[PDB]
RNA sequence: AGUCGUCUCGGGCGAGAGCCCAUAUCGACCCCGAGGCUUGCUACCUCGCUGUCGGCUCUUCCCAUCCUGGCCCUGCAGCAGGGGCCAAGGGUGGGGGUGUUCACCCAUUAAAGGGGAACGUGAGCUGGGUUUAGACCGUCGUGAGACAGGUCGGAUGCUAUCUACCGGGGGUGUUGGCCGCCUGAGGGGAAGGUGCCCCUAGUACGAGAGGAACAGGGUGCCGCGGCCUCUGGUCUACCGGUUGUCCUCCCGGGCAUCGCCGGGCAGCUACGCCGCAGCCGAUAAGGCCUGAAAGCAUCUAAGGCCGAAGCGGCCCCCGAAAAUAGGCGGCCGUCGAGGGCUCGGGUAGAAGACCCGGUUGAUAGGGCGGGGAUGUAAGCGGGAAGGGUCAACCGACCCGCUUAGUCCGCCGCCCCUAAUCGCCCGAG
RNA sequence: GCAUGAAUGGCGUAACGAGGUCCCCGCUGUCCCCGGCCGGGGCCCGGCGAAACCUCUGCCUGGCGCGCAUGCCAGGGACC
RNA sequence: CCGACACAGGUGCCCCUGGGUGAGAAGCCUAAGGCGUGUCGGGGGAAACCCGGCCGAGGGAACUCGGCAAACUGGCCCCGUAACUUCGGGAGAAGGGGUGCCUGCGGGUGCGUAACCCGCAGGUCGCAGUGACUAGGGGGGCCCGACUGUUUAAUAAAAA
RNA sequence: GUCGAGGUCCGGGGCCCCGAAAAUGGACGGGGCUCAAGC
């Protein structure tokens, strides 16, 4: 060796392939006590910045310091599906899942358009967006039949874990129409519980508020935004060739020596770059809103929308987390987050701390 | 705890931007005798390949005097930035940026050599290094 | 949890945002945006613009 | 390529030096070896062409380990040194002269280790040296001329046929077709590495000088993956100033790099900002327990306990073609679920692919309102250094109507316009 | 003075030079460290439409071998 | 026309050229005359990358064999100008100040309030007045050849 | 000097052990083999 250098990049996070789907997935939960759904599921809004009293430790422990936070707005859930694991020989293995009939939808934003009157949408109408092919003649005596069988499953005990089916409303906030469908693990130690958890909350709405801690670390879940195909330069930060250079810049020097006679998988080379599936840990939760306002000293209450709007998004109607620091993600991204998996020994506490100023001029 | 008074050194909570590589010239703000040196290495930092070693305010470097009294041209000493002319963040959000580039000659230490400093030294430098604030007259 | 104002357009501009610029004199300035700094740097007068505060005390000044 | 005289490295005996003491450290004379990292020797392949040294870019590997982790002996009081062992996950940088490899030197640093890959890498680059054709100097030759002696100048060709790697798509198979959510065989990772500061503490140690460690707190640097609230750059959308010329003059425009200059939101960016677990399991050197062979002794022979930045897991990324080619709920078939093209647009994009909308409507345009970027429009009225018959009129420029005018690749409300008509696979 | 030397001239020299070489001010994207924008290619679609080159083929690790193998030996992978 | 071509070369640019700005047959704009045949078109935030341009914060050669490429200066008026020297020069050395538009006067040649040129005072705007176009970066040592000039058409322009 | 059965040495023969460090991942031909599937 003469003289040495890190590689350029890493090989971690190979391959640097589109993602397989939009909507993100997670591959592993955390392991908790409480009987809680483990996670929620929203749409970014934008970012902003505020001035706290910081409250983790370090040198500015008590000072009034910047921070940057993203905005992103989390209309209620609907649990609407139960879903059974056993265990196979290799893996987990769903033994069964049960979903409940169609019922009426009371917070779709139906306008009296002229001619015929409200539309009077109901339920399995905005999930055949997604699903397209939904139960006929489904009634509450076979669901409730069904829902006996699994919990005989249960007590017999071929069941190993129970997890719960969710669809987001989109249609509240008037973003789209489409939902998008997920599962989320609930903690506790019992499947019994659990599924009586999920039984409990069957077929009815959920809020961030119900599930998720304020000042609680968690770990954010999305696909990053699209750059198309990017150059060697730019997605791995190689050197520039030197200026005299008459076949170009902006590309790597050599992709191997004489022996092996081929290219390795390691040289870095063009391609994909962005609209990635990542993740990112440790970010903090400051406050969590109501209807697009933020209480503040009991007293006064402020809306968290700048004024204009925020750029390319539009004005948060429901419910929102604000996350200390920056996501992944593009302008309304569905981004998932979970309760941190990997959290520090020394963490800020679980409570909302004492925030001075919030910015809510104009981001355009 | 270890010299509770005779300590030379301190911590700061912001950390300004290392916008000074190697080959700049700082101007030099007190009386010691030196007028201009040329930065030629900062001590407590590592690089990379082809990497220049950067400054910023309250940071030591090791310095070749350019302009000064005879006995002081031609000599490697030790200065302490105090000002630069490149913006940095404050922990309030905002930007704090200063009109030239000054340092202060000081001992390893970090025992100034002189003793009168013109013009304002940064609050930041002044936290790192006591003797210096203790000497600075106007700090902000 | 204070809004300074600019030394150039005699405005607040909110906390986090804008720059202080410190002079060899000892004097401090407070610039909300780089076409503040720029046009007080430049020289072009305050005095003249309808949109700084500075163009009401012109007014008061000439009648 | 073969060989290893030579080179790098290691071992055997122990004269001798070490206040006594061969082995803390050195190890004469002599003898036995490893590597193929220096040079040499041979002439085995290549002269119907395998394009040189150095440098830049980029990938990878070995340990005979420079730093980082853990230990043993000491002529180890502490702080440090000398020698040796385990350990290749990470780091091993910036500059001066010289073409230089190298060596020398400078300031930092934990350290600034040596090597293999056709002395890695010219269908990647550069061309400073070597090595043509021109020329000068020294020496040699009667001369033409020569010099592993100096010096100035002296060209670097390419439309990828196969394979390889990077990303992107259409298919068949998986014992009928389709949609939706999942599992996780197997692969990849360094996703982390490393300094300094406070306290322990002027404490242990030591005559003094000097001067630690476990534990507990903070933070910098290098590396990696993201984002545009803040700051900075750009911003041939946009607004303003102004020069030459042309459209006769006014307004308003063409060209002169966007004519030039200042500012500039959205977007993209870094010089900006955010994030990156220390805990379990088994081990290497080493430290021990029980214990005989060998009535004692003994860490080893059988047996057992602790013990590394190393190894495996937790963590992150790809992943039903994973040939044991998967699980589940639903829908259809034995006319028909479910699709493709076509339509309005981008959370996407080289073609494909991907996402939202499509009268169960706010997808785009238009209207209105909000928020922005420039910076006060044209027109009219008044003043203006003066001149003019001191009259009419001319006059750069200034003040008021005027936070004006212009513009918006941002947002909200309103179905006013277009998201229509239609065409083709499709299991049996 | 290995191995300078006076007309194959010796020494010096103002002015001159796209000659060779060293240093200083100023300047700057040469560099730290690269980032935006513009026009033309590249890309897609409709046309006209070749050439160089070509034994047949064409995945790898250790090897035997005219001593540096896509094709041989033993193994590992590979749906088109 | 010659070069195999409806070749970006050569022969022939061989003779000639309104207006504005301007020293100018320079650059830019424009009248006359000519052309849209330096003859394949269409699509696109439709990328990477390559060629030709514009800008880049802080530092300013730390890059490199070597400041290669780019950048600084740039027209005109006034002041001022070194070592050396062959007394001719060096020299536009170096370095410093000014430059727009508007309102009025003075001056030179002139019969003239024709035309061209030269000063003076005052008011006024911008970041910037040779505002675009045009348009030198400078200095100090050493070697070689005195200078202008010529040379290997097709890798050497040099001290030959 | 009390126990109370073989002790203490020397030179040899067979197998094995230490001495024993390399660069793309990999070589007993491979799997693998321990009263052998070794000698
Ligand atoms: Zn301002």
């Amino acid at each position: 060796g003469k003289v040495h250098r890190p590689r350029r990049g890493s090989l971690g996070f190979s391959p640097r392939k589109r993602a397989k789907s939009i909507v993100p997935r997670i591959r592993s939960w955390p392991k908790e006590t409480e009987v809680r759904m483990l996670g929620f599921a929203g749409y970014k809004a934008g970012m902003t910045h505020i001035l706290m009293i910081d409250d983790e430790p370090g040198l500015t422990n008590g000072k009034e310091i910047f921070m940057p936070v993203t905005i992103i707005e989390t209309p209620p859930l609907r649990v609407f599906g139960i879903r059974a694991y056993r265990m196979g020989y290799l893996g987990l293995e769903t033994a069964t899942e049960v979903i409940v009939p169609d019922f009426p939808l009371d917070n779709y934003p139906a306008k009296e358009r002229k001619g015929k009157p409200k539309p009077k949408m109901t339920f399995y109408k905005l999930l055949e967006r997604r699903i397209a092919t939904l139960p006929k003649n489904y009634t509450q005596e076979m669901f409730e039949q069904k829902l006996g069988q699994l919990e005989d499953m249960i007590k017999e005990g071929e069941i190993v874990d129970v997890r719960a089916i969710v669809a987001t409303q989109p249609w509240v906030i008037k973003l789209k129409k489409k939902p998008e469908v997920m599962e989320y693990a609930i903690g506790g130690t019992s499947v019994e519980e659990k599924f009586n958890y999920i039984k409990e909350k069957l077929g009815k709405e959920l809020r961030v508020g119900e599930v998720l801690k304020e000042g609680e670390l968690l770990d954010v879940i999305a696909v990053t935004k699209g750059k198309g195909t990017q150059g060697p330069v730019k997605r791995w930060g190689i050197k520039l060739r030197a200026h005299k250079d008459s076949k170009g810049r902006r590309k790597v020097g050599s992709i191997g020596p004489w022996h092996p006679a081929r290219v390795m998988w390691t040289v870095p080379m063009a391609g994909q770059m962005g609209f990635h599936h990542r993740t990112e840990l440790n970010k903090r939760l400051i406050a969590i809103g109501e209807n697009g306002k933020l209480k503040l000293d009991e007293n006064t209450e402020i809306e968290i929308t700048p004024k204009g709007g925020f750029p390319h998004y539009g004005i948060v109607r429901s419910d929102f987390m604000m996350i200390a620091g920056s996501v992944p993600g593009a302008i309304k991204r569905i981004i998932r987050v979970r309760p941190a998996i990997r959290p520090p020994k020394k963490k800020p506490p679980v409570q909302r701390p004492q925030i001075t100023y919030v910015s809510v001029e104009s981001k355009q | 705890a270890k010299k509770g008074a005779g300590a030379t050194r301190g911590v700061s909570a912001v950390r300004p931007t290392r916008a000074l590589p190697v080959g700049a010239y700082l101007t030099v703000a007190d009386n010691s005798g030196a007028k201009v040196i040329q930065i030629i290495g900062v001590v407590e930092y590592h690089g990379t390949r082809r990497r220049l070693a950067s400054a910023g305010v309250g940071d030591m470097v090791v310095a070749t005097v350019k302009k000064g009294r005879p006995d002081m041209r031609h000599q490697v000493v030790r200065a302490v930035i105090i000002r630069q002319r490149k913006e940095y963040r404050r922990l309030d959000g905002m930007r704090v940026k200063f009109e030239d580039n000054a340092a202060v000659i000081v001992t390893p230490e970090g025992v100034p050599r002189g003793t009168e400093i013109r013009g304002p030294v940064a609050r930041e430098a002044a936290e790192r290094w006591v003797r210096i604030g203790s000497i600075a007259s106007i700090i902000v | 949890a204070r809004w300074n104002v600019c030394s150039y357009c005699g405005k607040p501009f909110e906390p986090g945002t804008g720059k202080m610029y410190v002079r060899n004199d000892g004097r401090v300035l407070f610039f909300c945006s780089r076409k503040c700094e720029r046009y007080y740097f430049m020289g072009r007068n305050p005095r003249k613009l309808k949109w700084t505060k500075a163009y009401q005390e012109a007014r008061l000044q000439r009648g």
